[PDB]
Order: structure tokens, then C-alpha cells, then sequence
């Protein structure tokens, strides 16, 4: 006999056991996050410990069938996703430490409270406490203040917790045949074996960096927009020729700017698309809206739902009696069962959160004949890009009026549009140059490019030079905001955000223009039609057998990302914001500081 | 007048496996295909070769049933020339097959909490079955080139488990097949319809 047969029956004799064990440990995460009890954490627990303890023996058995000896693609794939070893190449102690800093880290993150100068009995928590702050304020010593005490008391007690990781980490990586953690975390943009469709670790930096290029003139025109009516809004502080101050952007970091739509809002005598009240009057339910949804997903050729799905899910708050975490997730646990946990109140963001939810499960629900091992995406951002795809084709005023939600007699304006558009961009555009900068500077970080010593400098100076913020307060190297935030104090990746912030538009732009439909892009909708439905079940069946090159292809009929429907989407926005910005100067230096007079 | 014991095969507290499955014998009596439907009316018949209304004014000599449980993806390989895990290595028909085949949804029986492990099946096998042979063999199946002495490495157990669950989808959920096969010979026919 071959080797084939042998791997054959391996990952036979595996995947029997791993799917019941999957199971197990899917079913018990779930009797805990619906239920908080201590038995719950224990049989979470229990069931945790023994999935690790069978994926721990099931490796180091794969080593007896080496992949130059494999000719079909499939069993090379799944070896190779066997064959890594990870953390377990490292020393026990090593592994120890390592664990008990993320868990410190995890456990100072998550317990963080500021106290009152004045008076050090009032201390206020960070979600129902410096969020509502940095929201709703419009006073600058205040802000100045909630921005300064949280960088300075959570951000000093990170600084060798972070050096010592970084420094295991790239050990690990260096014993794992990397080069460091950067080319760990791009291993996932990598095909090798298929002629015509390989790609290499080191396209990808170069292909961002292109992007980025071509976006920057439309980032620079809303900036410019926006300091505007910043100068208007906080009179005698901000520069016309300066950057912009940290703490004014909308939250702690400025990752969004969604919340400084009240004060820039274009044309304020003309009202908002907003259905909540008429929901509130037709007395609608979460019954409803996920009904909705469903006959939605059905309109464009897509199966069902499962009765399980309706029997097991929680689409309700349970009330006070019992306690559960309201974060809108979806499950995929084996074997047919679908369910979705949700605190469904009546609101539009909710119904718009809905068909999120609903795209994941089809997802899901799409690739259930796939191996075990092959039951995935075919890239990071994939699921995401399929939900905003869904998304936006359900926020449309189109969508809103054959549903009955809108009234007929609603007068599209120019205005409208307008608005509409500023309020996407600002959603959009406003976090790809924060999330390039982050990524950039970790890479480096990473790399050993940036000593020790310069850390903060390098930070703001890429700050100031991309972004174009400044600081109010200069800060030495005792400090570590760049770990003030969640996924860089939770070891998580930010790429796949540009990622879906591109494949959303282009796979938008690929069913719009197969579904014929006439004029502008922003007015698309792809109910009733079953073409794309087609087009998009043949992509969703692959999962991950197939490259994400040769699954792009058979939806846009292109290898790589592109930046061109971005720009066709916000045309008009670019048109008027030229238009206004005629009159103004358009850029920022890097001399001007809030500490300079 | 006489009528076959139908309730002996279709309403027993526990059957068997399909790697194992039982085969009886009914001679003498009046086949009534009318109470089959208090069992469970939901009774999914698939004849191939002859006509349930022409099946009523037929007599036979001996008619065999079969009894095992499968799940429910795997009820499209029982039937005349099909491929696959369950027609290859656990119950294969001919493809000059004459009967009937009947199956129902036995979820609310068949199914507890913590996993029901009393239902085996074989995966691993050297070679194929033939229509309407049995195979009760446990012995190590050998994949490498060295000798068998145990278990471990290349030495695998022919039989594994389903483990049903009540929360399974609708296609992991356990399935009860009734196959009834129809044989004529130089004897009197004495398993005739009702008139």
C-alpha cells in the first residue's frame, strides 16, 4: 500500500471522533453563555481540556506521512493544517509564563475603573462609564481629562508585560520556521501548488501600500471637510492649517467617526430615514423582523431555515432572573444545528443587524458538506463582507417602501443622498487609515526595526504624518497606548477589516451588474433575483478547498483586490465635497501642536 | 382466517444494527398492508419491479424482511446499483431486485441525552460485500506493511459508533428500514392477499 490510502484512513478515523468531541465543547460554551452559573464554567471547562487534550495526541502521529510523497491537493491540505505544531515547540515554563501574562492582561484590560480627583469614592467603570463621556460631551477640559486619566492609568502597567511577550512571541515564530509573528499572521494570504494563482507573504504589504495611495486624496478632501466645522464647533482651538486633536474625534481612539454626524451634518432642515417610530406604531416584534428576513433571503434563491433553528434560538432578553451576554453572535455547532443569540430590541440597527446574522448562518450553512477541517472561509474577510453585501441592499429606501415601512410619498432629493453618503463615508473611510497605521506599526514593532527607546516617537510620528493627529499632551516612554485598545491586548489581527472594507464593494459591484440594474450604485437592490443568487451559492459552496484567487474569479473575474468600486461608490460625495472645499485649503502640517503657545 | 404477525417487526422495543441485521421468514398466513399504518402512517415505500395495486392478487411462497438503523443521508444508498459506505461494506442489493423498501423517522425512540452509543456500523473493510451477504468479523484492519499484533499506528477498529442526539438535524437522526423481498419456487404458494 501507498501512503494515501493511509492518510485516507487517518483523516477518516479523525474526523469521526473530532466532530462528536466539537460538538461536546460547542454544546457546552453555549449551556454557559445562556445560562451564568458555576457549574456551567465547570463542564465549559471540562469540555475545553478535553477537546485540546484529543487535538494534542491526534498531532504528532500526522509526522509519518510527509507532504512530498502527497500528489492530491486536498489531503495535502489537511495534513498540513495537522502538521503544525505551535505553542508546544517552547519549554513548559516558557508556556506557563507566557499563559499567565495573557491572562494578566486579559484580567487587567477587563477590570479597569477611573476615580474622581475630588473625590476618590466615585470611581466610574469604562463601558457604562468613560463611553457615554467621550460620546456625549461637548466641553474640552472634560474630554481632555477622561482621554488623559485612561492613557495614563491602564497605560503604564503594560510596558514589560507587552516586551516580554513580544519577545516569546517571536521566539515561538522563529522556533515555528517563521522569520517572526508578522509572517505567522500573513501566512493566511498564501497559496503555493496551483500555477497561475500563487501568492507570497510579501505582495501584500505592496499591494496595500498601493491602495492606500489612491484612497489618501479622498481622505485628505473629508478631513479638510471636517476641520471646517471643527473650528466652528470649538472656536479658538483648533488650527485652520493644524491637525487635529485626539480626544475630539468621537471616542477614546478614534477608530469611528459616527458620532460627528449632529455637528457636520450638511443640510439639517431636512429630516432622517428613520422607521423605529413606525415600527413602534405597526407594533412589530422580533418574530417579525427575523421573518422579514428570511423571505428576504429566500426572494434570491437561498433554502430555508431549520426548525431547530426556531426552536433553539434566543431572540429575547430572558429578564433579571436569568443573566446571558446580549452580544450578537452566531453558532455553527455540527451536525444541522443553526442558532442565533441576540437581545432583539425594536430599533433599525437591530434589523439591520438581523440580516448580518442571517448572511453568517447561510454562510454556515453553505459549506456543511465540506470536510471538517475545510469547514471555513476561504479568507479572514469573507463572512463580514457577505453580511455588509446583505446589509446595504436591506438599507435601502427601495427595500424600506415595498415592505411597507416608508411612506409612498417620500420625495428623494438631492440632499438626501447627500447626507446618505456623508454618513457612510464617515463610517467607511474614517477607520482604513487608523487600522493601515496600527498594522503598520506593529509589523515594525515585530520586525525589529523600531528600538526600545523610540517606540511612543515612531508612534506619533506616523500619527502625524498618515493620520494627522497630534497629540494635546506629550508623553515619554513610560507609557503603552498603543495597548489601550482590545485586539492588541487580545492578540487578534486587524487586516481583515481592509480586507471586507474592499470585497464588500467589489462583490456589490459584481451582483449589482448582474442583476441589470440601471443608475447610480448607491440605489442598488438585489431582491427577486436569482441569477446572483446563483452566482454567489457557487462561490459559497467551495469553502476552503479552493483557493480565495480562483473563488474571486468566478465572482468579479479578478486575482487580487482593487480599490475602483470604492471610488465609483463615492463619486458624488468626492463631486460635492470638491465643490464646497473650492474655497478652503485642503492638507495639514506637522508643526502645529496644541502645546506649542 | 390467518394474518401475518407484522407487529413482531414493527413495533419491537429494540433493533438491531445494520452490520448486523435479522431476516425473518413468513409463510402461511394473509399479508394485511393495512395496518401498517398505526405503526406510523407515514410509511415511505419504494417499490422496484412491481405495483403495489397489482401486488394485492399475487401469491408467494416466502417473503423475508430485513430490519437495521441507518441515519438519514444514507437512505438514498439502499437501493439497486448504488456506491458507498453503508451499499459496500454493510448491506448491498441486486440489481434485479424485487420488493419494496419502507422507512420512517423513529427521532422521539432512538435518542438520548449524552450520546446513544448502541448502534455500530463497519467503515473499514479489504474488500466489497455481495447482494445479500452478512459479515460479523472484528478483527484489526491492517493499512500498512507490517504485521498486525494489537492496536495502534496503521491498526484500526472496523466498527464505530453513531452516538444520536435529539438536538441533530434532521438529517443526523436515526431511521428505521423494513426491506421486504418476494421469492417464487416449484412449491406451493401459500402467502396470498386478502380477498
Amino acid at each position: 500500500s501507498t501512503i494515501e490510502e493511509q492518510a485516507k484512513t487517518f483523516l477518516d478515523k479523525f474526523n469521526h471522533e473530532a466532530e462528536d468531541l466539537f460538538y461536546q465543547s460547542s454544546l457546552a460554551s453555549w449551556n454557559y453563555n445562556t445560562n451564568i452559573t458555576e457549574e456551567n464554567v465547570q463542564n465549559m471547562n471540562n469540555a475545553g481540556d478535553k477537546w485540546s487534550a484529543f487535538l494534542k495526541e491526534q498531532s504528532t502521529l500526522a509526522q509519518m506521512y510527509p507532504l512530498q510523497e502527497i500528489q492530491n491537493l486536498t489531503v495535502k491540505l489537511q495534513l498540513q493544517a495537522l502538521q503544525q505544531n505551535g505553542s508546544s515547540v517552547l519549554s513548559e515554563d516558557k508556556s506557563k509564563r507566557l499563559n499567565t501574562i495573557l491572562n494578566t492582561m486579559s484580567t487587567i484590560y477587563s477590570t479597569g475603573k477611573v476615580c474622581n480627583p475630588d473625590n476618590p469614592q466615585e470611581c466610574l467603570l469604562l463601558e457604562p462609564g468613560l463611553n457615554e463621556i467621550m460620546a456625549n460631551s461637548l466641553d474640552y477640559n472634560e474630554r481632555l481629562w477622561a482621554w488623559e486619566s485612561w492613557r495614563s492609568e491602564v497605560g503604564k502597567q503594560l510596558r514589560p508585560l507587552y516586551e516580554e511577550y513580544v519577545v516569546l512571541k517571536n521566539e515561538m515564530a522563529r522556533a515555528n520556521h517563521y522569520e517572526d509573528y508578522g509572517d505567522y499572521w500573513r501566512g493566511d494570504y498564501e497559496v503555493n501548488g496551483v500555477d497561475g494563482y500563487d501568492y507570497s507573504r510579501g505582495q501584500l504589504i505592496e499591494d496595500v501600500e498601493h491602495t492606500f495611495e489612491e484612497i489618501k486624496p479622498l481622505y485628505e478632501h473629508l478631513h479638510a471637510y471636517v476641520r471646517a466645522k471643527l473650528m466652528n464647533a470649538y472656536p479658538s482651538y483648533i488650527s485652520p492649517i493644524g491637525c487635529l486633536p485626539a480626544h475630539l474625534l468621537g471616542d477614546m481612539w478614534g477608530r469611528f467617526w459616527t458620532n460627528l454626524y449632529s455637528l457636520t451634518v450638511p443640510f439639517g432642515q431636512k429630516p432622517n430615514i428613520d422607521v423605529t417610530d413606525a415600527m413602534v406604531d405597526q407594533a412589530w416584534d422580533a418574530q417579525r423582523i427575523f421573518k422579514e428576513a428570511e423571505k428576504f433571503f429566500v426572494s434570491v434563491g437561498l433554502p430555508n431555515m431549520t426548525q431547530g433553528f426556531w426552536e433553539n434560538s434566543m431572540l429575547t432578553d430572558p429578564g433579571n432572573v436569568q443573566k446571558a451576554v446580549c452580544h450578537p453572535t452566531a453558532w455553527d455547532l455540527g451536525k444541522g444545528d443553526f442558532r442565533i443569540l441576540m437581545c432583539t430590541k425594536v430599533t433599525m440597527d437591530d434589523f439591520l443587524t438581523a440580516h448580518h446574522e442571517m448572511g453568517h448562518i447561510q454562510y454556515d450553512m453553505a459549506y456543511a458538506a465540506q470536510p471538517f477541517l475545510l469547514r471555513n472561509g476561504a479568507n479572514e474577510g469573507f463572512h463580514e463582507a457577505v453580511g455588509e453585501i446583505m446589509s446595504l441592499s436591506a438599507a435601502t429606501p427601495k427595500h424600506l417602501k415595498s415592505i411597507g415601512l416608508l411612506s409612498p410619498d417620500f420625495q428623494e432629493d438631492n440632499e438626501t443622498e447627500i447626507n446618505f453618503l456623508l454618513k457612510q463615508a464617515l463610517t467607511i473611510v474614517g477607520t482604513l487609515p487608523f487600522t493601515y497605521m496600527l498594522e503598520k506599526w506593529r509589523w515594525m514593532v515585530f520586525k525589529g526595526e523600531i528600538p526600545k527607546d523610540q517606540w511612543m516617537k515612531k508612534w506619533w510620528e506616523m500619527k502625524r504624518e498618515i493620520v494627522g493627529v497630534v497629540e494635546p499632551v506629550p508623553h515619554d516612554e513610560t507609557y503603552c497606548d498603543p495597548a489601550s485598545l482590545f485586539h492588541v491586548s487580545n492578540d487578534y489581527s486587524f487586516i481583515r477589516y481592509y480586507t471586507r472594507t474592499l470585497y464588500q464593494f467589489q462583490f456589490q459591484e459584481a451582483l449589482c451588474q448582474a442583476a441589470k440594474h440601471e443608475g447610480p450604485l448607491h440605489k442598488c437592490d438585489i431582491s427577486n433575483s436569482t441569477e446572483a443568487g446563483q452566482k454567489l451559492f457557487n462561490m459559497l459552496r467551495l469553502g476552503k478547498s479552493e483557493p480565495w484567487t480562483l473563488a474571486l474569479e468566478n465572482v468579479v473575474g479578478a486575482k487580487n483586490m482593487n480599490v475602483r468600486p470604492l471610488l465609483n461608490y463615492f463619486e458624488p460625495l468626492f463631486t460635492w465635497l470638491k465643490d464646497q472645499n473650492k474655497n478652503s485649503f485642503v492638507g495639514w502640517s506637522t508643526d502645529w501642536s496644541p502645546y506649542a503657545d | 382466517t390467518n394474518l401475518c404477525p407484522f407487529h413482531e417487526v414493527f413495533n419491537a422495543t429494540r433493533f438491531a444494527s445494520v452490520y448486523a441485521w435479522n431476516r425473518t421468514r413468513i409463510s402461511n398466513c394473509v399479508a394485511d398492508y393495512s395496518v401498517l399504518y398505526n405503526f406510523a402512517p407515514f410509511f415511505a415505500f419504494k417499490c422496484y419491479g412491481v405495483s403495489p395495486t397489482k401486488l394485492n392478487d399475487l401469491c408467494f411462497t416466502n417473503v423475508y424482511a430485513d430490519s437495521f438503523v441507518i441515519k438519514g443521508n444514507e437512505v438514498s444508498q439502499i437501493a439497486p446499483g448504488q456506491t458507498g459506505n453503508i451499499a459496500d461494506y454493510n448491506y448491498k442489493l441486486p440489481d434485479d431486485f424485487t420488493g419494496c423498501v419502507i422507512a420512517w423517522n423513529s427521532n422521539k425512540l432512538d435518542s438520548k441525552h449524552s450520546g446513544n452509543y448502541d448502534y455500530w456500523y463497519r467503515s473499514f473493510r479489504k474488500s466489497k460485500l455481495k447482494p445479500f451477504e452478512r459479515d460479523i468479523s472484528t478483527e484489526i484492519y491492517q493499512a500498512g506493511n507490517k504485521p498486525c499484533k494489537g492496536k495502534g499506528p496503521n491498526c484500526y477498529f472496523p466498527l464505530q459508533s453513531y452516538g444520536f442526539r435529539p438536538t441533530y438535524g434532521v438529517g443526523h437522526q436515526p431511521y428505521r428500514v423494513v426491506v421486504l423481498s418476494f421469492e417464487l419456487l416449484h412449491a406451493p404458494a401459500t402467502v396470498c392477499g386478502p380477498k
